């Protein structure tokens, strides 16, 4: 009972821990892209209403 | 002064020098008691070590305990640190040695046991880390193997228990007045006293008990006292350079005052100068 | 104007005039340019001048101007490095002239005047030239009067300006004139009668600091010796509610600072006045260029009010997850609407601002 | 501009400045000396003459005997021959110095005019002049005119209408100073107000960027740290600072840098010192990624690598 | 014992992979968000400098 | 000599003034000031209604941007008033605003002189106008020449 | 006022056996109290000796100081 409680407490709560960690990263990626994504169009609009 | 500045910093550079003159006194007669109180604790741990030989030559021939201190897991180390402040630098001279013989154990590798005394010490190797299973701090100038009894059995367990091999000791001393030793000691050794265990103990002392019970508790004894001697060196020590450092800070200021005497001497040449210049001026 | 900050140290009203100190070489005419964000954005009655001006600040300033959205929404005329001592003198004269035409017209007339000192030197080139006894700096003391018939004219919006524009048909209204003020000098010397006697003309007197933009803070300007007498009475219900604690940190982060004067003197307590004197100190910045939002009235109101003051605590979190909060308007800022629309103290929205920093947490 | 009085390597340092000049040189230009020592002119004209180099430049030459006629009289040759060359040349370069000889000259005049001197005796307006030809040139249309100058600090007098209204019409500020002197630093000057209005954190990005602001407060770090650590020693500092003085003997002293012209004035030839390196080692101290090399090293540092090369040896 | 650290562990693993797909519909939501606001940007622009 | 900062009731205690001076005292109690702000003076004159005791007092106002002159010339034309009061033997007491006013006002007068002027070009005299000034305010024979004393701060020097 | 810092010429040159005599000695023993007083607060723990000094010049110290429309016989 009770060294299994432990380990199922701390484990789901790590397991959370992990989830949530990837998560903010993941979401720091689509983050990233859609910076670089902004910083192409950008680069683009420059272009077109440069030659325009 | 010197304009609006130098002078009133200046004499900000009074109020310094002035300070830490009372400094340099205040921290002189702490030397001076710190000293001649420093020097008390030998005289029983002296007795101690001196019979434990004197007896230990007949007597030695039964068992010696501790003759290992600890087994060997750690070799032990020990911790004392600043309740105070102005003394000196033991920080940089002991615990400079000190995590110096920290890498000399890893160089063996073998476990350590640190314990802080003091406060500050207790901060360094908080501070630059380590094991110190029993922490002890800042007693001030009084040291009371009473007050170490909690660190005394506190430590008392793992070498006893055989933990930590050797040990570290650290104590700061007076070396001279002036020659301050910080010191530092292969503790849990066996501390090895056969000298007046060379001669059988020519007194045939009728002992109510046996011996190697006095050799746990009264040994305690003879190393403890020691160790109020050596911290109370270390007070000397402390209160020693306290001085010394009081003293120079009392001095810093002269050059700044020279300085500002170049602003509101220069200045006031300089003050003199525009005196001159619009003087001229409105006057035309 | 573009610094949060900007309006809660002292807010105002048309009709004032402030001292702000100012800082060679430091921005503080390029952070004095970073003023012009929420006035461009403005696009309300403003006027600026300018003397013996350089062709190449004229030009890429222009490309600012374009840069600056409105770039019609006020109108400067010109003084170039030829313009006469005389011409110094004259820009300030010149501003009231159709200034009327918003001040007279009722509207906020608005001005700007800077280099005042080529005004003065103006008149003391003249003066010396005129080999004519100035006041000290070869320049005559006129700047008194000078800068009392120049200094008087600011005129809140009031309808004893009965006859203002139309006169009055009404125009029996409001002439609005609100000052702008530019001070700098080299170390910001005040021992100038200019700046002594002017000085006291200010209705506020704003230090700006060389330090922070110096150890390059982009924000460098000097507070609390910074001091203006308009202040967050123009900071509106909220503005006007959240707005205190402002000299607190600048004393209580700055009197954490003092702890450090005896080195290794801390208190867990005061460790918080460095966690908000400090920490909270780590909140505050506005950059080379800054607008201000306004709605971020509320951003600000958060820290204490959400509990932003712990809650994503690391600069780290701070700027990021802050800004990460910025997403969670993006996620939610459906009401900010109806909230720049407020611009007002209301635990309604306080509610939506405990709630927000739920948003907060999932906007870490 | 080119503050500093002579004496300060005004000259010295726009000696290396006449180096890289010629190393990033390659166009269309001309100079001519004023109030200078002669036979500086002699020989140095003579090493254009080793270089050939008179071709595109023709030189007036002021001498510190002049006349004060002569002094400020150079110049209007400056106005009509710049219209000749940037116009013509739409390439028109040149540089100059010590200037406060031509400035002062003005002040000495205005009462020798009668004129009224300027307050404390300039040429009563003569910031009109300044403005004036500072106004009167202009890399142009007619053609792009590079050119810097010096002028004698005032024995370095900042309020100096010489330095104090210089701060106006100068793009960048420079400082030949007692300070890297006093540092003793291979370049002997002091650069830490001057300004790159071109470094935009944008153009910089934060490489640059970036590791300036570092640079900001570092200097405003041990910069700072030199109170305290004057009071007491150092000892009261945590050591974080014991951090920020390594990096500064370290990092600053990398600093100081061989420079190939050092060769004359330093026996040796310094190095030519690319920026990208600069980013990189900037990284490095920034990590006081070695933290090994001796601020020895880095003073008067080759690259971070050359320091670094040093690091092994030195 | 057993009942309780299970429950817990099941609800909070379970909520952790729930919070981290959140996270990601924030992530490329509000990314997303952003490479849109890239393009209208640059079209604003092309249009801008046209008109110069 | 009056030194505070703020949140006075200085008009409230005014009215406790008209409650006094005007009431709880029956001399004359007159007062002036100048170089105020516009429809802040009128907010005076709003004041004026809140004691509404305005009565006692003549509204005569500088408004900064007077001139020098202007600025510095009310007084003595004052003393033709408390020649009046107190010389009516209602005891003139009469509000007095603006040191700095008058302090600064004397520095720009004697500076528009060109003269050798006080210390930092200031009014040479002004302190002398002072020996005239208390010379003015007495509690007097006729009646007591009262005045009250609060600074423009000159610079709050 | 300024203890001695006010210096005349004249003093008890005038002061009687005694004025001069009998009165003698003052200032210094003043600078006492005063120093004696000095350093006791940084630099604490100053015996009787400053104590009985300090002090001692501290409560003559204190017998010392006149009204004003007093005079002395
Ligand atoms: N808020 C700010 N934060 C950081 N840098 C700023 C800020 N405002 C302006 N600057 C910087 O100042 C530089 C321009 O300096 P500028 O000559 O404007 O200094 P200055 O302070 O204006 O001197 P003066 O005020 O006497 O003209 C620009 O590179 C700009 O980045
Ligand atoms: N980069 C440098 N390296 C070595 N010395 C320098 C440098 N810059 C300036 N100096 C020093 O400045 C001194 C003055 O030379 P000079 O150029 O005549 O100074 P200035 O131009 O100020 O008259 C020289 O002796 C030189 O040693």
């Amino acid at each position: 009972l009770d060294l299994a409680k432990a380990s199922a407490t701390d484990q789901l709560k790590k397991a959370k821990a992990e989830a949530q960690v990837i998560i903010e990263q993941a979401n720091k990626r689509r983050s990233q892209i859609l910076d670089e994504a902004k910083a192409e169009a950008e680069q683009e609009r420059t272009k077109i209403v440069a030659q325009a | 002064a010197g304009a609006k500045d130098i002078r009133s910093k200046i004499a900000s550079v009074q109020n310094t020098q002035k300070i830490t003159k009372a400094m340099e006194m205040v921290a002189a007669s702490k030397m001076r008691k710190s000293q001649d109180r420093m020097a008390a604790s030998r005289p029983y741990a002296e007795t101690m070590r001196k019979v434990i030989g004197h007896l230990a030559h007949g007597n030695l021939e039964y068992k010696h305990p501790y003759l290992e201190d600890r087994d060997v897991k750690r070799v032990g180390y020990l911790v004392v640190s600043t309740d105070r402040g102005l003394a000196g630098g033991l920080n940089i001279n002991l615990f400079k040695k000190l995590l110096a013989e920290m890498k000399t154990w890893t160089d063996k590798g073998v476990q350590a046991d640190l314990a802080m005394i003091g406060s500050k010490g207790v901060s360094f190797f908080n501070s630059v880390g380590g094991n110190v299973v029993a922490q002890v701090t800042g007693m001030g100038d009084n040291p009371s193997l009473s007050e170490l009894i909690g660190p005394v059995k506190v430590m008392l367990q793992a070498y006893d228990e055989g933990r930590l091999d050797k040990l570290y000791i650290v104590s700061n001393k007076f070396i001279n007045t002036m020659s301050q030793v910080p010191t530092i000691s292969q503790l849990l050794p066996l501390p090895a006293s056969d000298d007046d265990d060379l001669k059988h103990k020519s007194w045939d002392y009728l002992y109510e008990p046996d011996p190697k019970a006095l050799l746990d508790t009264l040994l305690r004894r003879y190393v403890e006292s020691q160790v109020y001697q050596g911290v109370v060196e270390n007070l000397a020590s402390e209160q020693a350079a306290r001085m010394v450092a009081m003293k120079a800070a009392t001095d810093n200021g002269g050059s700044l005052i020279k300085e500002l005497q170049l602003v509101y001497n220069k200045a006031r040449q300089a003050s003199i100068t525009q005196e001159l210049t619009e003087i001229v001026s409105g006057a035309a | 104007t573009g610094y949060k900050a900007v309006d809660s140290m002292i807010p105002i009203g048309r009709g004032q005039r402030e001292l702000i100190i100012g800082d060679r070489q430091t921005g503080k005419t390029a952070l004095a340019i970073d003023a012009i964000i929420n006035q461009r954005d403005s696009g309300i009655k403003a006027i600026y001048v300018a003397i013996g001006q350089k062709a190449s600040t004229i030009s890429n300033v222009v490309r600012k101007l374009e840069e600056h959205g409105a770039l019609a929404n006020t109108i400067v005329v010109v003084a170039t490095a030829s313009e006469s001592a005389a011409l110094q003198y004259l820009a300030p004269y010149a501003g009231a002239a159709m200034g009327e035409y918003f001040r007279d017209r009722g509207e906020d007339a608005l001005i700007i005047y800077d280099d005042l000192s080529k005004q003065a030197v103006a008149y003391r080139q003249i003066s010396l030239l005129l080999r004519r006894p100035p006041g000290r700096e070869a320049f005559p003391g006129d700047v008194f009067y000078l800068h009392s018939r120049l200094l008087e004219r600011a005129a809140r919006v009031n309808a004893e300006y009965v006859e203002a524009f139309t006169k009055g048909e009404v125009k029996g209204k409001t002439g609005s004139l609100t000052a702008l003020p530019i001070i700098e000098t080299q170390a910001g010397d005040v021992s100038a009668f200019v700046p002594t006697n002017v000085i006291s003309i200010t209705d506020g007197q704003i230090f700006l600091e060389t330090n922070l933009f110096n150890a390059g803070i982009r924000p460098a300007v000097n507070p609390g010796i910074s001091v203006s007498r308009v202040g967050g009475a123009a900071q509106t219900k909220i503005m006007k509610k959240l707005s205190g604690g402002i000299r607190t940190a600048l004393a209580q982060y700055r009197e954490l600072a003092a702890f450090s004067q005896f080195a290794s003197d801390l208190d867990d307590a005061t460790r918080n006045q460095l966690d908000h004197g400090q920490k909270v100190t780590e909140l505050l910045k506005q950059k080379q260029y800054a607008p201000m939002s306004v709605a971020q009235q509320s951003l600000v109101l958060f820290a204490a009010e959400r509990g932003y003051l712990a809650d994503v605590e690391l600069s780290k979190i701070g700027s990021f997850e802050a800004a990460l909060l910025a997403y969670v308007d993006r996620d939610h800022a459906p009401l900010m609407q109806e909230i720049n629309q407020t611009g007002g103290y209301n635990d309604e929205i306080e509610g939506k601002l405990k709630g927000i920093l739920d948003s907060f947490k999932a906007t870490q | 501009g080119l503050f500093g009085g002579a004496g300060v390597g005004k000259t010295v340092n726009m000696m290396e400045l006449i180096r890289n000049i010629a190393i990033e040189h390659s166009g269309y230009s001309v100079f001519a000396g004023v109030g200078e020592r002669t036979r500086e002119g002699n020989d140095f004209y003579h090493e254009m003459t080793d270089s050939n180099v008179i071709d595109k430049v023709s030189l007036v030459y002021g001498q510190m005997n002049e006349p004060p006629g002569n002094r400020l009289r150079v110049a209007l040759t400056g106005l009509t021959m710049a219209e000749k060359f940037r116009d013509e040349g739409r390439d028109v370069l040149l540089f100059v110095d010590n200037i406060y000889r031509y400035t002062l000259a003005g002040t000495e005049v205005s009462a020798l005019l009668g004129r009224m001197p300027s307050a404390v005796g300039y040429q009563p307006t003569l910031a009109e002049e300044m403005g004036v030809l500072q106004e009167r040139i202009t890399s142009t249309k007619t053609g792009s005119i590079t050119s810097v100058q010096a002028v004698y600090v005032p024995a370095d007098d900042l309020t100096d209408p010489s330095p104090a209204t210089t701060f106006a019409h100068l793009d960048a500020t420079v400082v030949l100073s007692r300070q890297i002197a006093s540092l003793g630093i291979y370049p002997a000057v002091d650069p830490l107000d001057s300004t790159s209005r071109q470094l935009d954190p944008l153009v910089v990005g934060q490489e640059h960027y970036d590791t300036a602001r570092g640079v900001q407060s570092i200097l405003q770090r041990y910069q700072e740290l030199k109170d305290i650590i004057a009071i007491l020693g150092m000892d009261e500092l945590s050591e974080e600072d014991k951090l920020v003085v390594a990096r500064a003997r370290k990092i600053q002293r990398f600093l100081s840098q061989p420079f190939f012209v050092a060769e004359v004035f330093t026996g040796s030839p310094g190095k030519y010192v690319s920026l990208k390196d600069t980013i990189r080692g900037f990284k490095g101290i920034m990590e006081g990624e070695y933290d090994h090399l001796p601020e020895q090293a880095f003073y008067m540092v080759g690259s971070i690598e050359e320091a670094v090369e040093k690091a092994k040896k030195l």
